[PDB]
């Protein structure tokens, strides 16, 4: 089968700048007697199914705006959007149909480029309601960053805790264009009261050095 | 104009079997190929097969061929996708899929919305909404960060909104992550005015549609 | 050297 690479897996691209989307086959995609490449681009904006944005490589649908164009041939291909704008923001996929089974690109998230923006971080202890239930959850918040690329860690008496916590990172907003991320550190009432110190320590780009907000329990 | 309508959005265990459907029109709906492609959580389009209803003929990748059976009916102009045992891993959205030109392989032009299918051993549960409360160490004339806990509920979604859709500005609703429980958990969270946690209330509206559950959570300071 | 699109997933027309 014919298996379709693109490049790269994510893209960040400022607004008003030029958007590049490459896309390389395993086998040639050119058919010598019709002169035509069995090349197809999606467009799959968030919450919303894939639209067929260009067909025959460089053939686009009506409706597509002229800073969208498909080129290239044979094994390589690119996607290029001429002046990036706000609506761009989407997972665009390339998709072969020369051979079946017709597979897609893993596809190439493209977000908004901006100015480099530090977390606010902030950190949430267990409620009396959660404890009364039987369980201790707590929440650290990292607010409004660029880019996506932040590290959490927690530490519980200054010792490392490791798979015992999960998070979860917002799609890009689309005023200002920054992330937020809410990692939850999942404990028993039984470990939570053993244990006086709680903190998240928070690494990003924007940071000078690695921020640590934290709290002790019972206060 | 051609419309691809799917069937609901389901929800399935372990060792069930499922029959999603896609009721085409505004076409020959034997002259074309149509097909289904599946999209995982957070996760590329993967293309599972083809089907040509003039004569069954069917098509399908090596990852997906023995896996799921897809079918057609010519006189409801209905294509299906069938499992017969399905998994965990199944968990996905299940676009449905027209080729783009008649008689022949191809492109997909027009897609349809598509069907969640979502498969688990967990049962219905509404949430219990615990306040993430605003810290007493918030600065004064500065900015404090406050939210809820929609904690342990199932299937998928939950809508928040605070101070009954009035609070917009500087919200975030994250996506929900699903816990070794089987059951899913949210957080929702919003940053206001330092000077406003004395006079302003803040209350999340949590609602659950599977369970019937909606539950009004003041979250406010010690 | 042909397609499987315009040959052997083809039909009549
Ligand atoms: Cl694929």
């Amino acid at each position: 089968d014919i298996q379709m690479t693109q490049s790269p897996d994510s893209l960040a691209v400022s607004l008003g700048e030029r958007a590049t989307i490459n896309c390389e086959s395993s086998q040639t995609l050119l058919y010598r007697s019709n002169k035509k490449n069995y090349l197809a681009w999606y467009q799959q904006k968030p919450g919303q199914p894939p639209k067929l944005l260009i067909s025959w490589a460089s053939t686009p649908e009506s409706g597509v705006p002229d800073r969208f164009s498909g080129s290239g041939s044979g094994t390589s291909f690119t996607l290029t959007i001429s002046s990036l704008q706000a609506e761009d923001v989407a997972v665009y996929y390339c998709q072969q149909y020369y051979n079946s089974p017709y597979t897609f690109g893993q596809g190439t998230r493209l977000e908004i480029k901006r100015t480099v923006a530090a977390p606010s971080v902030f950190i949430f202890p267990p409620s009396d309601e959660q404890l009364k239930s039987g369980t201790a959850s707590v929440v650290c918040l990292l607010n409004n960053f660029y880019p996506r690329e932040a590290k959490v860690q927690w530490k519980v008496d200054n010792a490392l805790q490791s798979g015992n916590s999960q998070e979860s990172v917002t799609e890009q907003d689309s005023k200002d264009s920054t992330y937020s991320l809410s990692s939850t550190l999942t404990l028993s009432k039984a470990d939570y009261e053993k244990h006086k110190v709680y903190a998240c320590e928070v690494t990003h780009q924007g940071l000078s050095s690695p921020v640590t907000k934290s709290f002790n329990r019972g206060e | 104009q051609v419309q691809l309508q799917q069937s609901g959005a389901e929800v399935k265990k372990p060792g069930e079997s499922l029959k999603i459907s896609c009721e085409a029109s505004g076409y020959s709906f034997t002259n074309y190929w149509i097909g289904w492609v599946r999209q995982m959580p957070g996760k590329g389009l993967e293309w599972m097969g083809i089907i040509y209803p003039g004569d069954s003929d069917t098509r399908y990748s090596p990852p997906f061929q023995g896996q799921v059976t897809i079918t057609a009916d010519r006189s409801i102009t209905t294509a299906y996708l069938e499992w017969s045992s399905l998994k965990a891993s199944d968990t996905a959205m299940y676009y449905c899929a027209r080729v783009g030109r008649p008689s022949k392989g191809g492109w997909f032009d027009p897609w349809g919305q598509g069907t969640l299918v979502t498969v688990s051993s967990a049962s219905t549960k509404g949430p219990s909404v615990f306040p993430l409360a605003p810290s007493s160490k918030s600065t004064s004339g500065g900015t404090a960060a406050l939210g809820c806990l929609v904690k342990d509920y199932f299937p998928e979604p939950v809508t928040v909104s605070w101070n009954s859709g009035a609070l917009t500005s500087g919200v975030h609703t994250f996506p929900a992550v699903l816990q070794s429980s089987g059951l899913y958990s949210l957080s929702s969270v919003v940053t206001v005015p330092s000077s406003s946690l004395g006079t302003q209330t803040y209350i999340c509206n949590v609602n659950h549609k599977p369970s019937n559950t909606k539950v009004d959570k003041r979250v406010e300071p010690k | 050297e042909e397609p499987g699109s315009e040959t052997s997933d083809a039909k009549s027309t």
